[PDB]
Parts: C-alpha cells; structure tokens; sequence
C-alpha cells in the first residue's frame, strides 16, 4: 500500500510523463555501520530494496534494475565477500519455495553480469530462478550481480565477433544498434533516471552504454535510509528535464539515422566507382544497390540476434 | 613579464590535495549559442594550474564544427595573460581536444568494426578481453578523465565518452557564461577532497 500524503504526490507526479526504467546504484551499506557486524548494514540495505520496489510498484515504474555485485566488489574482504554470498543465497532461496506466489503477480527476474565468476550453486539458483521467473509481462526487476559496464559492452562485443566468424552477420551489418541489441540488458529499454545514494558522485562502470541520456540523479542520503521522499525527489529532477533530454535523445537518433544513410549511400558509390558504373540515379542502379544492402544487413542481423537468443537459452538449461 | 601569473596560478595547483590529469567540460547550455571566450579562458586556466589533457565536449557539435574559432580564442587569451608561437601552439593542441557524441558511442562500434573485420581476416579470434577493448579505441594514448565539469541545466552526460568516465567524478555548475576563476578553482577545490 501507499500513504494518504504518499499516494496524493503520486497521482500528481502521474500527471506528468513518468520514467519507464528506473536504476539504482544502492551505495553507503558500509557508512551505515555505525553501531552495526557490516553484514548486518547490507541485510538492512536489502530490506530498503523490497521496500523501495513497494513504492516504484506503487508508482507505476515498470521496470527496475539494481547494482547488486560488481566485479571489482571481488577484491573486498574474503569474510565480507563471503557474507554478501551468504546473502546472495539467502535472498535467492526465497525466490523459490515462494514460487507461483511470485507467479500471482506478474514480476519477472534476471540476473545480469559474467556468471561464472560466482560459486556453482549460486549460478544453479540465479539460472533456476531466471528461467522459472522468465516469460512474466506485468512487472521485470534486473538484478545485476557481478556486472561492470566495461565487461558487459566488451562481451556484447566479442559476441558479435562470433557472428562474422559464425558467417551469420558481416562486420558491416555492425552497428550502435547490433551492439545495442547484444548487451545484458538487451530486454530492458534504456533507463529513464539512474540514482546512487551517499555523497558520492562517480558512475563506478554502471550502464556507462544506457545513461548516457539518462537523467543522473545523486542524493546525499545513505541508502538504507532510503525513503519514498527520496525516490519522489528523483521523479521530481527527472520530469524538469524530460523535454531536454527527449528532444536530445530526438536529435541524437536523427543524426546517427542520417549519418548511417550518409555513410551507406558512400559505399555504393564506392563499389560503383569500380566496376565502371555511374552514380546516374537513371533507371534506380543505386537506389536498387542501396535498397537491397539494407536487407541483406536487415536480414542477417536478424537472423544473429535470433542465433544469439537460442545461444544465450541453451545456457539456462544447465 | 606576466610571470608572476605563472607563478600565482602554478601556485594554486600544487596546492590542491590532488589535481585531475585529466578533465572535461561538457556544455549542457542549449538556451543559446555558447560564447567561446569564457569556454576558451576556462580550457586556459586548466593548463596553467597544471592539468595536462581538457577535452570539451557539446551534444550539438558546435564545438567540433567551429575547432578553428576556439583555437583561435584559446591562443590568443594564453598570449594574453600567460604571454615561439609554434611550440606553444602545438602544446595547446597537444592538450586539448574537442569533442562530440560520435566520440564516446559511435567510436566504441568502430573499435568493434576493427575487430569484426580483423575476424572475417582470419587475424583475430574473439577469445577480446577488458583492457584489449581500451587500447582498441581512440583512447589508446590517452586515459580517461578524472573529473568532468557540466555547465548548464541539463542532468545527463548527454553521450560524453561513455566508456572512459567509468571512475570520474562529476561537478555540474549553473553555467559557463561570464565564468570567473575562483568559480572555476573550487571545482577543483571540490575533487581534491573527492575520494581518490
């Protein structure tokens, strides 16, 4: 549920546009030790996420993703390394057992990172619960646990490799949209607000690729103190510039749309510069050339991502 | 015989707890067409302090499509206050580059388009790894910006160089016009206590 004061901002702030997506880097466990030993901070910061989920469930948002693990977390202290695992399967052992009670509402979860860095069983539960979960409309939660932006766009980028070398896509059907479509978070939209907790104010390798048009928003406040007013507050910077960084996501697309149709139509006329052809135009020899190359990228792209699913769903099974 | 400057801003820099190697100023400011002389006076007073590498940076690309006229104004305010043209010409070229949105994202699918094509070449085998992605891009001599300074209203990187602010810190300030140096200054005044 909602309080009175909380539900009337809502339905105001829902006069507005409302962000689709909405990411959270979830910092200042540690900070909040005080009088706390630390694992007991991160159990509280976990309780503000369900909490906080409440509320984005409240409000509409329909998709969120989460900063639960990142690689270079790896290099922390083996006794608090261990006891986020302890977490990690804590959590995720509820997930099941208190299945088709998470089938009643339609939520759906994924895991997203470089799963093999983790202990076996917690890439049994993770692949257990992401398969069972998946297939789920209403609402999508994206847990992102051992997950750096520069791992995540470079393995988008060696699976792309694999479909020149598998013969299915050609360097030149590479593009901001294949890479695009190759990410973790290839399911996901791009998110509306990204927001990190504590007086920090860094990125730390978090969806460095999707926010880049993405209203950042810092709030001083360590996260398990987080409050609904916190979350309200982001909505509140976010919807100022909604205008700005539509238009500049608007103007971004037309661009690159342009650029790409400039850069297409010059390698036509390249192939066309050899072979003794004329760029003429008469009787369409480059409107034809050019029509049917977007195909053969339209088609053959395609195909890849369609590969690349079947690919990525074997992996679930084991 | 402007030296003493040299000396009061040389001065301020090794003062600060630490000073960026690296720094970007991004211009959110779209409510009018930016003036280059507060941009041009604040890539100078970066270098004077001593940070080596600016990059400037607008989503529009009024930056990259008018390099010539902030060259110009960059020069002139360095023989103006700072005060063998050719070597500190090619000092100010060395250290500051202009950029655009098709420097952060369109260059990470070009490095990709290096590699596919380098595939379909048979030379190269996707197993590609973290550090071979970062000397892939045009990043390949440079590192990647310690701080980054967003001017104007807009709360977004806005595409700026996505790959390599993974560790920078942020300050966004109203606005770059009629910027003045103590502004400027406690910026940097803010990073040097900044956790790194």
């Amino acid at each position: 549920e909602l309080s009175l004061w909380e539900r009337f901002c809502a339905n105001i702030i829902k006069a507005g546009p409302m962000p689709k997506h909405i990411a959270f880097i979830m910092d200042g466990n540690r900070r909040y030790a005080k009088k706390c030993e630390r694992q007991e901070g991160h159990s509280q910061g976990f309780n503000k996420l369900a909490e906080t989920l409440r509320w984005c469930l409240n409000l509409g948002i329909l998709e969120v993703t989460v900063y639960a693990f990142s690689i270079e977390n790896f290099k922390r202290s083996k006794s608090e390394v261990d006891g986020l695992m302890d977490l990690a399967r804590q959590k995720f052992s509820r997930l099941m057992e208190e299945k088709e009670k998470l089938q009643k509402h339609g939520v759906c979860i994924r895991v997203l990172g470089d799963l093999h860095l983790l202990p076996l069983d917690l890439q049994e539960l993770i692949a257990q619960a992401v398969q069972a979960t998946k297939n789920y409309n209403k609402c999508f939660l994206n847990v992102c646990f051992a997950y750096t932006s520069r791992h995540e766009i470079s393995n988008a980028v060696r699976e792309m490799a694999w479909g020149v070398e598998q013969g299915l896509l050609d360097p030149s059907d590479i593009s901001e949209s294949l890479l695009d479509k190759c990410l973790y978070t290839n399911r996901s939209p791009h998110p509306d607000i990204l927001i990190r907790t504590s007086g920090e104010v860094r990125l730390s390798d978090f969806l460095l690729w999707q926010t880049s048009h993405s209203c950042l928003v810092f709030q001083p406040v360590l996260w398990p103190e987080y409050t609904f007013w916190n979350l309200f507050e982001a909505i509140l910077q976010f919807q100022m510039n909604h205008s700005v960084l539509q238009k500049a996501r608007d103007m971004y697309a037309e661009e690159r749309k342009r650029q790409q149709l400039e850069r297409d139509q010059a390698t036509v006329t390249e192939q066309l510069l050899r072979e003794g052809l004329q760029a003429s135009g008469d009787a369409q020899l480059r409107r034809t050339r050019l029509h049917k190359l977007s195909a053969r990228r339209e088609e053959r792209v395609q195909g890849f991502l369609q590969a690349l699913e079947l690919k990525r769903a074997d992996w679930l099974a084991r | 015989a402007a030296a003493h400057h040299r000396m009061r801003w040389r001065a301020d820099g090794r003062s600060l707890e630490k000073l960026p190697v690296h720094m970007g100023l991004v211009i959110t400011e779209v409510e009018q067409e930016p003036s280059f002389s507060d941009i041009a006076s604040l890539v100078v007073w970066c270098m004077a302090v001593g940070i080596s590498y600016i990059s400037v940076y607008d989503h529009q690309g009024i930056f990259k499509r008018n390099n010539s006229r902030l060259m110009d104004e960059i020069l002139k305010q360095q023989q103006e206050l700072l005060g063998d043209k050719d070597d500190q010409v090619l000092n100010c070229h060395l250290a500051v580059k202009v950029l655009s949105p098709e420097d952060g994202k369109a260059d990470i699918v070009r490095a990709a388009q290096d590699f596919c094509q380098l595939v379909a070449q048979k030379q190269k085998r996707p197993t590609l790894d973290v550090d071979t992605l970062a000397s892939l891009l045009s990043s390949n001599g440079c590192p990647d910006p310690d701080l980054v300074l967003k001017f104007g209203p807009v709360d977004s990187t806005l595409g700026f160089l996505p790959w390599h602010i993974r560790l920078t810190e942020i300050v966004s300030l109203p606005s770059h016009l009629n910027i003045s140096y103590e502004d400027f200054f406690s910026a940097l005044r803010q990073y040097a206590a900044c956790e790194q």
